RNA sequence: GCCGGCUAAGAUCAAGUGUAGUAUCUGUUCUUAUCAGUUUAAUAUCUGAUUCCUCGAGGA
């Protein structure tokens, strides 16, 4: 059973491309049991049109994540994080960390650091010491998260998703020291949670990108029910305050249809932090004119101006 | 012997007297009444039809939960009528 | 204040073989003795460091067995590149990836 | 005690983080300790700087020796005539060489030390060969300009 | 029919969380396992004490209340409001697991005041004005504890030196945050 | 005490664990996208996963002690 | 409206919670409760966790008014801070050897459990199988 | 808040003893008043001479004095009969 | 609190005063001792048993 795939180049070789496939062997799900794992290697020749088998390296657990890294490859073999270089008959183990909690479900790297996703813990920060050949854990989180996917936003921030339908953003404090050689039975330094949102559906894809030509960058997510959505940043305090007041007033005068509390629904597992629900806000355009006037006259505005302001932020990023 | 009834609440609306008019039945606050109080059918019957839920005098206006009790979903327990044994 | 004698924990004495069979008094002092000088001295006799793992442990053989256990655990969980590494020497250059980090130097010498 | 350096001759301008900031260029000073007095509640001029390595303490003792810090002769070290207000940068051999110019010394001199730190207390006792060397020390050395510290030589015991 | 401390320390993966009374629990194996969860601050530590959580010592006698700096710097108009919201800073905060207890309240560059009290002049434009600790470094050599430190005259040029900076440590990307207001 | 799932100073490990297993299965039955995840993972119809969870509801964590 | 003023009153509440007087701590707990329920969904979790670090040591209090105010503050923090933090504060005491600790912690846990029983599903810690019984929840370990 | 002082004594006397003794009831009332005055300030004291169980009420200004009188009067003997005391 | 200690570190049993409530004060005593059972996280608590020296007396 294949679970991971990667295409990369190795430094000790030339400009040849390779495809690595991680495979489980005799996996039982309930109760969980596996006989082993393999990593396949292919050469990807004929202008990227043909795969030819090179060798097959055995591992003692399911390789669930494979990521190119500095002319080599990182592989999560169950609980273990390993560095692997290309060899003539198999892949050569080069470095290893053995202190990740339960199970590696994802690996992402920005030039210096490595981000690890645990099946039940949220995020582990690791540094690779190029001259000492060491993988050291220097930061972790204070919450248990059932991570489904992860996306790097910049050198210090990570966007995560959950099995239970939540999205979160985690950032390293500016105090964070990268050069390391527990306080909560964990790592010495912790990461702060700067965003929490319940979506209502399980997200499996997160990606930062620009959708329209000449627009702005947004965070696009994808859901198991077939939905597509974006999270966009505010650039000024005035827009943020106006949309916050719109959400506040629409929470009371246009309550959810089946009896749910809107603020309580977006706080299903964690309280909301720094997100405005624009699907509640665009329900203003579908209210009756009397309530549209009652809402608009509190924001010191007319309904057409509110409609134009709602359309502006949407057309700035998405369609 | 100040105990809440805590029976399945029905369609009857709770009432407050002239002395308890602004009060919340659960926490005795006076700020931001938010949710209309419902009482069970044995609390609303015969001579008990209109009565203060806090004390039991003649009701004059509606009983309300406060916003603080509504946020904590304390309006989701049974009948909040104060009953003495 | 003979009453404090039994209220604070006195008249109950505990002894530790790691500390010359030194018999300590009520639990507040007995629990603190593991951090004090005499217990560190007694533990140095065997060669085992004083850490939080070796607290409330008063017997010698228990200490040496728990030290063997902790040694095995930690030594296992480290990354030892000498025995844990996969080199493929250029002797055949297309075979023999079972070379350790020492046989590679012997072949390249 | 080996990794820690005892500093002597600190004025009121010097403080506990100030000595660690001044000793940071010499080496990684991990901690700074200043014993407070009981009558005044302030530092008595002597403190300690505990570093990480002994080589950093040796470099701080060889670099910050006989320095003029806050208008005071600050010096770092490895942690019948009475002489008062003496500089801590001088040793017993240095005091014996300084006392050899006036008169002949009978034996090696001794300097009093604090029971807590043990570097320098502030007073010392030295014995001369005859009374002529003691009179020459009370005439010339009692008031001479030492290394940024006005010393005072006096008689330990005198019979009227 | 109950474990001993050393016997239970041999069974658990983390023996340093085992304590005196832990062998007297109804299920010590679950207790020690929960004591090792990668979170979960411990108990307030005064459950076994006999002094009602307020220690009558340590000299608690002290100043009543020190207002923040923003407190000091009609009564004040919207301009002093602007001042109170420009000066507003975040105070010192403890993270998730740092419980309070009775005891835990008490336990190359030089400053201008120390340089003025030590008798050292200011840095000239183009000259050599070293500190008196720099002559020993020029005579004996650089310090091995800080090899990356630079001093004017030995490793740094004289025109460097600016104000009270008599030394500089020279140790031998896309760092901009993603979504931030303009 | 009248609410099912609450504990007290005499609660054992078994009762705690079966309580959380039982309300985990009910939460899986309730949330529409968790059941989707499981039915995609084990390659079964959603009705079959629901019936399996209901059947597991009876004796989760095995029979009790002694 | 209080979301802009929580940082200003935090040191005063610290001082009042370190005080020996009982009315001081009871009223500080009441303030914490009202502040917690006042700001909810506004991102003030840092100061509220900081203040919980000072409120929590009062759970072993016998005075009825103080413990009532402490329970009120804890149930307000359950809403403002989340049930995961509360479960993290209760875990190590749920099975303590002393019956007093167990009584107090199970009261707090039952209060946390009756409200937001559903969220706790995602927060429970992993508990390993023994020889007789299976305790791992295997479905949550699936990886698509 | 909080909760927001009368002691009842029984089995102390009988109506049959007051039929042939008109001065025994007043002496028993004076003895009960002298017993209740040692525990606190008695504001009202009544004795039911027509009750078959010998009911007597002692109302004091403070409930702590009434609780002390009920603790000191429970199980005590008065006139050869075991009298009981309770709160009100 | 002062320079390990000076018995202001705890429990308890009777009485007084007083509050809506918490409480406040006096006499005390404190096993100086051992074993078995109850119990307590451990103490605690409770439940039972257990000739000599000195100058007629005292102590063990
Ligand atoms: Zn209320
Ligand atoms: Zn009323
Ligand atoms: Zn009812
Ligand atoms: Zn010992």
């Amino acid at each position: 059973a294949a679970f991971s795939v990667a295409v990369c180049r190795f430094s000790n070789t030339g400009e040849d491309w390779y495809v690595l496939v991680g495979v489980a062997k005799d996996l039982i799900l309930n109760p969980r049991s596996v006989a082993g794992g393999f990593v396949y290697t292919y050469k990807l020749v004929n202008n990227g049109e043909k795969l030819e088998f090179l060798h097959k390296t055995p591992v003692e657990e399911v390789p669930a994540a494979i990521a190119p890294f500095q002319g080599r490859v990182l592989i999560g073999v169950g609980k273990l994080l390993r560095v692997y270089d290309l060899g003539k008959k198999k892949l050569l183990r080069k470095c290893e960390n053995k202190h990740i909690a339960n199970y590696i479900s994802g690996i992402q790297t920005i030039g210096h650091r490595v981000i690890v996703s645990d099946v039940q813990e949220s995020f582990i920060w690791v540094r690779y010491k190029r001259n000492e050949n060491q993988l050291i854990i220097f930061a972790d989180d204070t919450y248990p998260r059932w991570v489904t996917t992860a996306s790097l936003l910049d050198y210090d921030t990570v966007a995560g998703a959950d099995k239970f339908g939540n999205i979160c953003v985690v950032r390293l404090p500016p105090n964070t020291n990268d050069e390391v050689d527990g306080l909560l039975n964990g790592a010495s330094q912790k990461a702060e949670v700067i965003m929490n949102y319940h979506v209502g559906e399980t997200v499996l894809s997160l990606q930062k990108t620009t959708l329209i030509p000449g627009g702005s960058e947004s965070l696009v997510y994808t859901t198991l029910s077939g939905g597509i959505g974006i999270l966009v940043p505010f650039t000024s305090h005035e827009d943020h305050d106006f949309f916050q007041h719109v959400e506040m007033h629409l929470r009371s005068e246009h309550p959810p249809l089946c009896g749910r509390d809107h603020l309580s629904f977006r706080s299903y597992y964690f309280p909301v932090k720094n997100v405005i629900d624009g699907d509640l806000c665009e329900q203003f355009n579908s209210m009756e004119p009397n309530k549209q006037k009652n809402v608009s006259e509190e924001l010191d505005r007319t309904p057409p101006e509110v409609s134009k302001k709602l359309e502006d932020i949407r057309t700035r990023y998405a369609f | 012997d100040l105990i809440f009834c805590r029976k399945q609440a029905g369609v009857a609306i709770g009432r407050l007297c002239e002395k308890c008019d602004g009060k919340c039945v659960i926490c005795d606050s006076y700020v931001r009444p938010c949710t209309l109080v419902r009482i069970c059918d044995e609390c609303n019957y015969g001579s008990y039809q209109g009565r203060c839920v806090i004390c039991g005098g003649p009701g004059v206006s509606d009983a309300y939960y406060c916003k603080e009790c509504t946020i904590q979903e304390k309006d989701r327990d049974g009948c909040p009528k104060i009953v003495n044994l | 204040p003979y009453w404090l004698y039994k209220l604070h924990g006195l008249n109950i004495n505990y002894n530790c073989e790691i500390c010359g069979n030194y018999t300590y008094r009520g639990p507040k002092a007995f629990q603190r003795h593991f951090a004090e000088w005499r217990h560190a001295h007694g533990m140095r006799c065997l060669g085992i460091p004083n850490t939080a793992h070796f607290a409330n442990v008063t017997q010698i053989e228990d200490a040496v067995s728990l030290w063997a256990k902790l040694k095995l655990q930690k030594a296992s969980e480290r990354w030892q590149p000498d025995t844990e590494e996969e080199y493929e020497d250029s002797s055949g250059n297309v075979v023999n990836k079972k070379t350790y980090e020492d046989l590679k130097r012997q072949g390249l010498l | 005690q080996d990794a820690t350096v005892y500093v002597g001759g600190l004025d009121e301008k010097v403080s506990e983080p100030l000595l660690w900031e001044l000793f940071l260029q010499a080496g990684p000073v991990v901690n700074t300790h200043m014993p407070k007095d009981r009558v005044t509640g302030q530092h008595q001029g002597y403190g300690f700087v505990e570093f990480l390595s002994e080589e950093d303490a040796d470099y701080a003792i060889k670099i910050m020796n006989m320095i003029k810090l806050y208008g005071k002769p600050i010096r770092v070290n490895k942690a019948n005539i009475f002489i008062g207000n003496l500089d801590p940068e001088i040793d017993e051999k240095l005091l014996y060489d300084t006392f050899s110019a006036f008169g002949v010394i009978l034996q090696t001199p001794k300097i009093m030390r604090d029971p807590d730190t043990g570097n320098s207390k502030g007073y010392a006792f030295i014995n001369f060969a005859s009374f002529d060397a003691s009179d020459a020390a009370i005439e010339a050395m009692n008031g001479q300009y030492l290394c940024n510290r006005p010393i005072t030589v006096s008689y330990a015991f005198k019979k009227d | 029919n109950r474990f001993t401390v050393a016997e239970l320390k041999q069974l658990v993966a983390r023996p340093d969380v085992v304590e005196m009374h832990d062998v007297t629990a109804q299920d010590p194996k679950l207790l020690v396992h929960l004591k090792a969860t990668r979170n979960s601050v411990p108990v307030p530590r005064h459950w076994c004490f006999k002094r009602k959580y307020l220690q009558g010592k340590r000299g608690i006698e002290k100043p009543p209340f020190e207002l923040p700096d923003f407190i000091k710097r009609d009564i004040d108009y919207q301009k002093l409001h602007d001042a109170f919201f420009k000066w507003q800073t975040k105070p010192k905060l403890t993270i998730h697991g740092d419980l309070y207890y009775e005891g835990k309240e008490f336990e190359g560059d030089l400053s201008d005041e120390l340089r003025i009290s030590l008798g050292m002049p200011v840095g000239p434009n183009a000259h050599k004005v070293p500190p008196p600790w720099l002559i020993a470094m020029q005579r004996y050599g650089p310090p091995p504890s800080y090899p990356n430190l630079k001093i004017p005259g030995l490793n740094s040029p004289i025109p460097p030196l600016y104000g009270d900076v008599f030394g500089t440590n020279a140790a031998e990307i896309d760092r901009t945050p993603w979504g931030e207001l303009e | 005490s009248k609410y099912i799932g609450t504990g007290h100073a005499d609660t054992t490990k078994w009762e705690w664990l079966v309580n959380q297993h039982r309300d985990s299965y009910c939460s899986y039955m309730g949330h529409f996208d968790l059941l989707n995840y499981f039915a995609i993972a084990e390659n079964e119809s959603k009705a079959r996963v629901r019936f399996n969870l209901m059947e597991k509801m009876l004796q989760p964590c095995g029979p009790p002690a002694d | 409206m209080g979301k802009d003023y929580i940082y200003a009153v935090t040191p005063l509440l610290e001082d009042a919670l370190m005080d020996r007087d009982l009315v001081h701590r009871q009223t500080a707990s009441a303030v914490v409760q009202h502040m917690s329920l006042g700001v909810y969904g506004f991102g003030c979790e840092d100061s509220l966790n900081h203040l919980l670090n000072y409120v929590w040591p009062n759970v072993f209090e016998t005075s009825p008014h103080v413990i009532q105010a402490v329970m009120g503050a804890l149930e307000g923090l359950r809403v403002a801070i989340g049930p995961c933090r509360m479960l993290q504060y209760c875990l190590q005491g749920l099975f303590h050897p002393a019956r007093k600790v167990r009584d107090v912690y199970w009261k707090i846990y039952n209060s946390i459990y009756i409200g937001s029983q559903d969220a706790l599903i995602a927060h429970y810690p992993r508990i390993y199988n023994d020889d007789k019984n299976t305790y791992i929840r295997y479905e949550l370990d699936y990886i698509l | 808040r909080r909760a927001g002082r009368v002691v009842i004594i029984k089995n102390m006397f009988h109506p049959m003893d007051f039929e042939d003794d008109p001065l025994v009831l007043n002496e028993i009332r004076e003895d009960l008043r002298v017993e209740c005055s040692k525990f606190g300030q008695i504001r009202k004291l009544l004795l039911f001479d027509r009750h078959p169980d010998g009911v007597a009420s002692v109302s004091f200004r403070d409930p702590e004095e009434a609780d002390y009188c009920i603790q000191t009067l429970d199980g005590r003997w008065f006139g050869g009969r075991q009298i009981t005391a309770q709160a009100w």
